[PDB]
């Protein structure tokens, strides 16, 4: 993907720590190398074709070193819970058609004016209890959604009984009636779908929509049936798939700029991330200032990247290694 | 209850706190409680102040006489504050009840103690120090140095914590 | 508190025992002196209710402003047992001239 | 003023005073008033301290501070636009313009009914007692010493104690101290022998300083090059 | 940590403020 | 001794607690 | 402040001592 | 022998001593002896006076790491002295004899040790601390003050009672206090 | 050190002795005096574990700037026996007039 | 007597040479 | 400083006394 910089942004994937340049042996070690007089921050990494250095980052020139930890880059997959609104009627009128219609926004194209409209459908009958129509639309819902052969992921959609009330049972296109065999049944639940991701190609995006609901007629007057509350996500994409983005780009920046472009004829650039695995984000941003009339700031920043465990160990090794050799107050996460 | 040793640490990156349960036979009931830390921002007279710095309860490190003792090494960076800049309050308290034959005014749970970092004020006797090698005159900012360094010791060993806060920021800091 | 009362207490004192030695106070700080007893009066009353601790801490950080002001007011002394500098009574006892793989050992 | 108005209090006079064995019966009572007599006789602007301070006007009247001694100027709050003296005789009295104003004691009357409006006017330099606070100039120092010293031989030469002779000394060595005083104080620095400069040399003369608070009094008056 | 009857009832005055009797249900 | 609004609030939430 | 808990405890022992 | 708390308590009662033989096997046979107190007026150049303060054996106890570490919480009142305005010396005898190989200096059967209430002298302190804060300005009384102490404290350093009496008696023989009062104050 | 200790008590104690007989001294004096004792109290604490070699140079050398300044600091006498121009008490003892092959010869 | 940090260095690190 | 050898064996036998 591409990302906007502050003139320059060169990322370092912190694999290892060796606490010298004699120790750097396989690919992806890092060093934060200073001088006794802290004046002077680099990082001696070795990249997988030898040893590279970065920049040299003026220790008072430094503008913000804030760590992030692999939580807070997280998209939160937003889910809703449709219902049946009770103002118009607590059970299902039995001759009415009850449709549901989810109006996609981001589609193919980003902008909101790609737009993208989806239907759930259910007839309702005398008798049919507000179970047995949570039964019957989100199967509805998963035949038009969850289907095998639509395009994209578009939504998941899942089934909440009140017994549990806690955990989703999945409905899809091949869920019959008989499966799904409860008669306590009060929501459906409509979640976002992780869209499919390429390396560098093609970026982490999503299709946001809105549960909108049609009209049905009670005592002769056209009544919006249901009511959406947007409840709080319990689904979240990893942070693997920004970061691989984000190495393929910052790459660039000290290598070659062009990728693929033409293929017999390309210098294949190594990669060190795992796309399939957390990870946290160091950024130093800093300046180079001269001395003279013409003095200020041509902004600079530095990315390291170092894997996520689950208690950010590796990641407070190395802001425990920058602390002691360049004396910045980087706060350990 | 007293303090071992209360010290930042010479390579600047650990605070250092020794504590220890006084000796005398009356403190055999008595142990010792938690940590609490402060700085010159969150300092209330009246205790350790609400939303600490770091909070320590001893029961979680171990599983009695070992309660007794405690040593404690934080990685200063790890509570996000400067080891330069920043002068820790270190309160202790005790949970247990002394015998019925204690001194009178020897009962008392809490004590405190005042940590800063020495190394600036070691870097800046130096420099005055070699100032002074030229000329052999004094410098007036040495002078007022010292008299203040002094004038935060009379604020600590009085307890007038607010005042010695004041000097520190005033004149140590900016 | 039960120390701004002591405080109050001895201020007003000192300030009508300098008004039968002389005759003459300066009202600079008979300023001081009715500031601080207000103070002590809205802390000891039904007005103690409406404080957070940040408010305790401006209110002492403003009320030090008068400590050393005038004679009648005077730093209060606490008991305390710290210092800026600690001393470090911590012994050393080694194991029969033992180490470790890179450092000394003790009991 | 080239030099500084270092303030110290009011005893340094006596601390001068009684050296002389014929002025030990001085005392701070009698420092006070001949000091003010003094600051008052001499006039001079640089002794007195320059504040600000905003009222609002109920009809044509507002309340004056109760410090004031003199007024450098009046204007109103939201223009800017400083007063002059009120040449009027009927100001705030109706039948069946530019603006103005008019102090006499704690009351100022203003042309303006319903306005807020700046006074920037002068007072005396108190101590942490409410005494008055003496420049330390030597010179201010010693002409004070000189006037109290003469009041006092008057004093005491209308009873006879003292001889025509000295009181004549002393009233000419307090006349040569009073215009020395007087020059030392008056006499621009060269800072402000700059405004003066600027001030004087004018190709096109600026004569509406008094509508700003004279703030471009001694701005330089740059013309440009054709 | 000593307390006199003073801060009690202080404490007394402060939740006398959250409680009520049964006539106020 | 003094008391602030927090400590107020932790005192009574503690009663509440337990009761 | 920092309460411990059996400052607590008083507290309720008081309160409870009306009762 | 060596010193592990010499002190006076902050509220004017109780002279606190904590006496402890040194741990170095050397002195393993080493055992204290008695302990005595003598003031600025009862003071003699060489070993304790004949006239002391307080007398305490310590062999009349239990009789042996007991032995070797003793403390004391004498109230001043039983001594008839005010806390504030006197100084005491604290002698300890040591019996018994160091082994052999002892680097010499070390087997001193004789250690003496100071007190005075630094309280009343930081309250005076207190009355010049802001001087510092004044610029343009000596802080001279802060100064005086601190010249003061320090005075004691290093003619005490060097062995120089004589002259620490001299000073004690010219500064702060005159130090007023507190008097604690006799029915405890109840807290904890 | 045990020296920077007996040079402070010393000094101190000049300076008591004047302000016994006198009742003034420069406070340019008081000044010297004052960073003496800081520095005889800072080398004999917790804070000089952090002076190095080239600290310690610089801060003898700064010191000695206080040695003949007063009366109180005075140039400490350390036990010496050297001189810029030593002794020769080397004896010589020719053996059998005998000359080297170019030099000549001794025991 | 008085000891650098280079003294100190020079103990500790002899003491583990012969440790 | 030079730290002769007896002055280290002296450190040792210090320091192993009370081992």
């Amino acid at each position: 993907m591409v990302i906007s910089i502050n003139q320059v942004r060169q990322l370092y994937v912190a694999k290892a720590l060796k606490a010298n340049t004699a120790a750097l042996t396989t690919a992806g070690d890092i060093v934060p190398k200073a001088d006794t007089a802290k004046t002077t921050l680099y990082f001696q990494s070795m990249s997988p074709a030898g040893i590279v250095a970065s920049d040299k980052i003026n220790l008072k020139h430094v503008l913000y070193a804030k760590a992030t930890p692999s939580e807070a880059l997280a998209h939160k997959l937003v889910r809703y819970s449709v219902t049946l609104d009770a103002d118009v009627s607590a059970t299902p009128v039995a001759g009415q058609n009850y449709i549901l219609r989810l109006a996609f926004r981001q589609y193919i194209g980003l902008s909101e004016e790609d737009q993208y409209f989806k239907y759930g459908e259910v007839i309702a009958r005398s008798g049919m209890t507000a179970s047995d129509f949570y039964k019957k639309m989100a199967i509805s819902l998963a035949k038009n959604l969850e289907n095998k052969t639509e395009s994209t992921p578009l939504v998941n959609i899942y089934l909440i009984s009140a017994a549990a009330a806690s955990t989703d049972v999945p409905v899809t296109s091949a869920t019959k009636e008989s499966d799904l065999t409860a008669t306590d049944y009060n929501q459906i639940i409509i979640e976002e779908t992780e869209q499919p991701w390429v390396l560098g190609m093609m970026p982490q995006a999503f299709i946001p929509f809105t549960p909108q609901f049609l009209t049905i007629t009670v005592d002769g007057e056209d009544r919006l049936w249901g009511v959406a509350t947007v409840v709080t996500p319990t689904k979240t994409v990893p942070d693997g798939h920004l970061i691989a983005d984000l190495e393929y780009f910052c790459m660039g920046a000290r290598g070659d700029i062009y990728r693929g472009m033409g293929y017999p004829n390309i210098i294949k650039t190594t990669y060190l991330v795992d796309p399939g695995a957390v990870y946290d984000v160091l950024d130093i941003h800093y300046f180079y200032t001269g001395s003279n009339e013409s003095v200020q700031k041509s902004e600079k920043t530095i990315t390291l990247v170092a894997v996520d465990d689950g208690s950010h160990t590796a990641m407070n090794a190395l802001i425990g290694a920058i602390n002691t050799a360049s004396g910045l107050t980087i706060a350990t996460l | 209850m007293h303090f071992n040793e209360l010290r930042i640490s010479q390579d600047n990156r650990f605070l250092i706190i020794d504590v220890s349960v006084d000796n005398q036979d009356y403190f055999e009931d008595v142990l010792l409680d938690s940590i609490v830390i402060d700085t010159q921002d969150t300092f209330v007279m009246n205790g350790p102040s609400d939303n600490p710095l770091y909070i320590y309860n001893v029961e979680d490190a171990y599983d009695t006489q070992q309660m007794k003792n405690v040593r404690l090494e934080l990685n200063i960076q790890d509570l996000k504050v400067s080891p330069c800049s920043t002068m820790f309050f270190v309160y202790v308290k005790s949970k247990g009840t002394p015998s019925t034959d204690t001194p009178c005014g020897f009962d008392k749970d809490q004590i405190l103690g005042t940590v800063i970092n020495l190394q600036p004020i070691y870097k800046q006797t130096l420099k005055y120090l070699k100032e002074v090698e030229c000329d052999c005159n004094i410098p007036k900012g040495f002078i007022d140095m010292i008299l203040k360094l002094k004038a935060i010791e009379l604020c600590v060993r009085t307890g007038n914590y607010p005042q010695a806060i004041k000097y520190w920021n005033k004149f140590f800091i900016k | 508190m039960d120390k701004m009362l002591e405080i109050s207490e001895e201020a007003i004192t000192r300030y009508f025992t300098t008004l039968s030695q002389f005759g003459y106070k300066k009202y600079s700080d008979v300023d001081k002196i009715i500031v601080l007893f207000f103070m002590e009066e809205m802390l000891a009353g039904e007005m103690s209710y409406y404080v957070t601790q940040d408010d305790y801490r401006n209110i002492v950080n403003a009320l030090y402003c008068l400590a050393g002001s005038t004679c009648m007011i005077d730093f209060p002394m606490f008991e305390s047992y710290d210092t800026l500098v600690h001393s470090n009574n911590r012994t050393f006892v080694p194991r029969i001239t033992e180490d470790s793989i890179l450092r000394s050992t003790e009991d | 003023m080239v030099n500084n108005i270092n303030w110290v209090k009011l005893p340094v006079i006596l601390d001068r005073l009684l050296r002389h064995p014929l002025l030990t019966d001085l005392n701070l009572e009698t420092a006070i008033q001949y000091t003010l007599d003094f600051i008052s006789a001499m006039g001079l602007p640089n002794v007195y301290v320059d504040k600000i301070e905003t009222i609002d006007i109920k009809e044509y009247r507002g309340e004056l501070p109760c410090d004031l001694i003199s007024i450098n100027q009046v204007r109103l709050h939201k223009n800017g636009i400083a007063l002059r003296a009120m040449t009027d005789n009927f100001n705030a009295y109706p039948t069946h313009g530019e603006p103005s104003f008019k102090t006499q004691g704690r009351v100022i009357f203003t042309s303006i009914k319903h306005e807020k409006v700046d006074i920037s006017y002068k007072a005396i330099m108190l101590d942490d007692e409410g005494l008055p606070l003496i420049p330390d100039n030597p010179i201010f120092l010693k002409t004070l010493e000189l006037y109290i010293k003469k009041e006092w031989f008057t004093i005491l030469f209308d009873m006879g104690k003292i001889s025509p002779a000295v009181l004549n000394n002393t009233q000419q060595e307090y006349a040569f101290k009073a215009g020395q005083c007087n020059n030392e104080f008056v006499i621009p620095s060269v800072s402000e022998m700059e405004a003066i400069t600027n001030m004087w040399n004018q190709l096109i003369p600026r004569v509406t300083e008094f509508r700003r608070g004279f703030k471009n009094l001694g701005d330089k008056e740059y013309i440009r090059v054709h | 940590m000593f307390f006199t009857q003073e801060d009690y009832r202080k404490i007394e005055k402060w939740l006398l403020a959250n409680s009520r009797k049964d006539t106020d249900f």
